[PDB]
């Protein structure tokens, strides 16, 4: 918005002083891990007689 | 008797063939032609009667 930006501009005067301070920040990003698996069974007769 | 061995991939059952020689009472068929034509019932020569 033009009006808001114009109203919140960091104007400076002749005297100076502590008039326009700023600050910064940082954030975190996370991950994950997991395990999967599966199995099967059979008998010897199935292998030998098929 | 002498033991006989089976192969692997052929199941759990066995089979064999018997050939039933000609002049036997078990040789029942419909291929009997008499000495003067005139097709008949028994396909074997006088069966096994003695």
């Amino acid at each position: 918005d033009v009006g808001n930006i114009t109203a919140k501009m960091p104007t400076l005067t002749e005297i100076g002083g502590r008039v326009n301070r700023v600050g910064f920040k940082r954030v975190e990003i996370k991950g994950k891990l997991e395990k999967y698996g599966f199995f099967r069974e059979y008998t010897q007769e199935q292998l030998d007689f098929d | 008797a002498d033991t006989f061995s089976m192969p692997k991939h052929y199941g759990k059952e066995i089979v064999r063939l018997h050939y039933i020689p000609l002049l036997d009472d078990r040789n029942v068929n419909d291929q009997g032609i008499d000495a003067s034509g005139a097709t008949i019932a028994n396909g074997n020569l006088y069966g096994s009667s003695r």
